[PDB]
RNA sequence: GACCUUUGUACCCCAGAGUGA
């Protein structure tokens, strides 16, 4: 029924876009679930944005499924053309991917967003 | 293609060799796949009368994609899951451990499966459409008095789910569903139960709790080569 | 006749064998798709023709 | 205490009687041999489900912490005690939530769940089979199996577009019956290219030249008219059967009887089947194709659908995947693999989606020309 | 007493899991 959980509020949704912004500031962003269902098979993704205001959505489910099989964190977002905003990109992006590096120079803010949004999954 | 194959120390768990070292299992569904394994057909037919001839395939178990499979190449002294037995098992997040799990029980034995996460469910009732050994059982965990009708009495308890508070629910099946002197093996991931901490003394409050609820371990061990931060802990029922 | 006919039967006893592979062929394709419903006839009843 | 449980299984629900448990405390002699014998219990009153429709309802109402009404009558035997509510009787039971409920249909009976995991409990399934006073074994644990199977099947599934393997079989079944037309057909040409050698190099077609040597048997009757049968199939104006009446003159085949052609006829009526068979078989893959994934049959079609559905083995499968042409099957790629999560989840799929999005391949279309 | 390989014919004319303004 509900089909858009579990969906961020409004101070995690603007810390995830700042994220997002260093993120690809740093090179370290995949952008489309194409590529994202690679980095999902590549184990090298740490978590996935998904939109929700896709038409369709249901595009977008294979996702979770991936995900729950890999036992990957994710977490929807209301808008893609913000999502692709902070992409450092002017056309939106429906979904991201954020890929394993501890050599990141972000990393704290990223195992922030994965405390966020696992504390939001249970 | 060209390799031997040969039966391990444990029973059920077959060697696989040799220009690599890999881990097969029979299969009880002919030609079926499950995640793009490959199989390896070997066979012991006969030309004569009255005996056709046989068709075996085997299947690779992947260490990366299963804990199990990863166990036992790490090294592990006895498993407690051999021909014969009952098993209840936790976790059900692809259904790829449940494949090798049903092969290793044999057509005797009965594999309980338990989810709450509805979706992946469905691919579950499918394999037990394909396998009639694997009995899909769908529910919250926390909650194992809400099916009391619905599962026997179990030689031994695999538990692989990933929580912040996973020893109650141990607690609660082991309580209720385990035979007298049966096992108890329990799957952990680090940074689910903690990441604020040292893992160690995660594993050492782990084992201090699983021993609070009458649960003798045996041997913890490290997952360094295949999957990190992750570590598998095998016990006893009121030893 | 013209031919001395002998040859039939080298072409029947080749059609034979091929035909009783489309038999279990197309029963063992039954017992596929049936399973869904009931499958739990398999293990009692075992021959093709019955099933 | 005045205890008097109830064992609950998918086995008969059953009443059993206790002596008294231990209010001695937990040692290791008292837990060690309670494991296993386990008198001090006996099975007083019983009564079964026995309706596969009836259980699961009943599993479901347990299952939630409410109670079923043959419950309530099963809880109809205190008569020979001369009394209820004199007898302040404690129930222990494996549920917290069902205690207020059964409090709430009876005030007359105390309801309590201490210990939830009272060993007592444990007792009773421990030592099950031997208390099968009257009931089977057999299928009762099959009933087990398939009980499970209505729960875990009846919970999240309503048979939503099951055919993930249907389409599978259709097209496999399909093709290696076009595999074993091709078969007989070679028989029969040969055959026939005995008796007559020169229809089998006229009528290219299989299924034709089945009814031809089915329906004659004769190299001299064999005309659109005196006997009619190139009226019925094909018409008699036609430039095959003037070539017809030009062939049944000129033969010099060998003439055989009508024992080596009754085994023909065997033959051409197994092509008839295999015919009627596919033409039939088709059409239902045709119908299902349109059921199933409807957006792929309006993409790609029916046969591309159903062998690469094929190649994945489930929708789900091929949904969880990802010189101037492969511009447009890239782009064929992305938009069927859109189409495809598109027709895995639930009935808006039966919606135009796919049709615009053909519209897309479309504008795609035109958009390699320029 | 004790099916395997070669010649000729038809088809296919070979981006998917590639890369990522």
């Amino acid at each position: 029924n509900p089909k858009a959980f579990p969906l961020a509020d409004a101070a995690l949704t603007q810390q995830i876009l700042d994220v997002v912004q260093q993120a690809a500031n740093l090179r370290q962003l995949k952008k489309g679930a194409n590529e994202a269902t690679k980095t999902l098979n590549r184990g090298i993704s740490e978590f996935i944005i998904m939109a929700a205001d896709c038409e369709p959505i249901e595009i977008l489910l294979h996702l979770p499924l991936l995900c729950e099989d890999k036992n990957v964190p994710y977490v929807f977002v209301p808008s893609r053309v913000a999502l692709g905003r902070a992409c450092g990109v002017s056309r939106p992006v429906i979904a991201a991917s954020i890929t394993t590096n501890d050599a990141s120079a972000i990393k704290t803010q990223i195992y922030a967003v994965k405390d966020k949004i696992e504390t939001l999954l249970i | 293609a060209k390799v031997v194959i040969e039966p391990h120390r444990h029973a059920g768990v077959y060697i696989a060799r040799g220009k690599e070292d890999l881990l097969v299992t029979k299969n009880m569904a002919p030609g079926e796949s499950v995640y793009g394994e490959k199989r390896i057909s070997v066979e012991e037919p006969s030309k004569e009368d009255g005996v056709p001839p046989t068709k075996v395939e085997y299947r690779v178990w992947n260490p990366f994609r299963s804990k199990l499979a990863a166990g036992i190449m790490g090294g592990l002294d006895e498993l407690f899951i051999a021909p014969g037995k009952k098993v209840l098992y936790l976790g059900a997040a692809s259904g790829t451990s449940v494949s090798h799990v049903s092969d290793v029980v044999g057509p005797e034995g009965v594999v309980y499966a338990v989810e709450f996460s509805h979706r992946p469910g469905r691919e579950l009732i499918s394999m037990a459409k394909k396998r009639p050994n694997i009995i899909p059982i769908i529910e919250d965990a926390r909650h194992p008095q809400k099916y009391r009708m619905l599962i026997g009495m179990v030689d031994c308890v695999f538990a692989d789910v990933a929580q912040p508070d996973q020893a109650r629910i141990i607690a609660l099946n082991s309580h209720m569903f385990l035979k007298d002197q049966g096992g108890v093996v329990i799957s952990i991931k680090a940074n689910c139960i903690d990441s604020t901490v040292d893992a160690e003394t995660v594993f050492a409050r782990e084992v201090q709790k699983l021993r609070e609820e009458r649960i003798k371990p045996l041997e913890q061990l490290t997952l360094e080569p295949y999957e990190r931060d992750h570590c598998i802990v095998v016990g006893r029922y009121m030893r | 006749s013209a031919d001395k006919v002998d040859v039939m039967i080298i072409q029947a006893i080749a059609l034979l064998d091929d035909l009783d592979k489309e038999l279990n062929t197309y029963a063992m394709r039954c017992k596929e798709w049936y399973g869904w419903h009931f499958p739990e006839l398999a293990k009692i009843v075992t021959d093709s023709v019955a099933y | 205490l005045f205890e008097e449980p109830t064992g609950y299984a998918v086995f008969k629900v059953k009443l059993q009687q206790d002596d008294i448990g231990s209010r001695l405390k937990e040692v290791q002699e008292q837990i060690n041999d309670f494991g296993a014998f386990t008198k001090l219990i006996e099975l007083v009153s019983f009564a079964p489900f026995k309706g596969a429709a009836e259980a699961l309802e009943n599993a479901n109402d347990i299952s939630e912490g409410l109670v079923s009404e043959s419950l309530k009558a099963i809880l109809d035997l205190n008569l020979p005690k001369a009394s209820s509510k004199k007898k302040n009787i404690t129930l222990a039971i494996s549920d917290k939530n069902l205690g207020p409920s059964i409090k709430e249909e009876f005030p007359y009976v105390d309801c309590i769940s201490n210990e939830l995991a009272q060993d007592l409990i444990r007792g009773v399934r421990l030592h099950g089979e031997k208390l099968f006073k009257g009931l089977q074994s057999g299928d009762l644990e099959r009933a087990q199996l398939g009980l499970g199977h209505a729960y875990s099947r009846a919970k999240v599934k309503f048979s939503v577009q099951k055919n993930d393997n249907h389409i599978i079989q259709a097209i496999a079944l399909l093709d290696q019956l076009d595999k074993d037309i091709n078969t007989f057909a070679m028989r029969v040409k040969e055959w026939y290219g005995w008796h007559f050698p020169e229809l089998a190099k006229l009528v290219p077609d299989n299924y034709t030249f089945a009814k031809l040597v089915l329906f004659i048997k004769d190299k001299a009757s064999l005309n659109d008219d005196s006997l009619h049968d190139l009226a019925a199939l094909l018409n008699e104006d036609s430039g095959i059967a003037q070539r017809v009446i030009d062939n049944a003159r000129i033969s010099m085949g060998q003439d055989i009887s009508e024992t080596d052609m009754e085994n023909v006829c065997v033959f051409a009526q197994r092509v008839a089947s295999l015919a009627d068979y596919r033409r039939q078989l088709y059409d239902y893959l045709c119908e299902k194709m349109h059921t199933v994934a409807p957006n792929l049959s309006e993409l790609i079609g029916e046969v591309i659908g159903a062998r690469l559905i094929s190649h994945a083995g489930s929708l789900t499968n091929l949904s969880k995947q990802a010189k101037n042409k492969g511009r447009i099957s890239r782009y064929l790629a992305n938009k069927c693999s859109m189409a495809s999560r598109i027709d895995n989840y639930s009935e808006e799929p039966s919606n135009v989606f796919g049709s615009v999005l053909k519209k897309q391949v479309e504008q795609r279309l035109e958009f390699y020309n320029t």
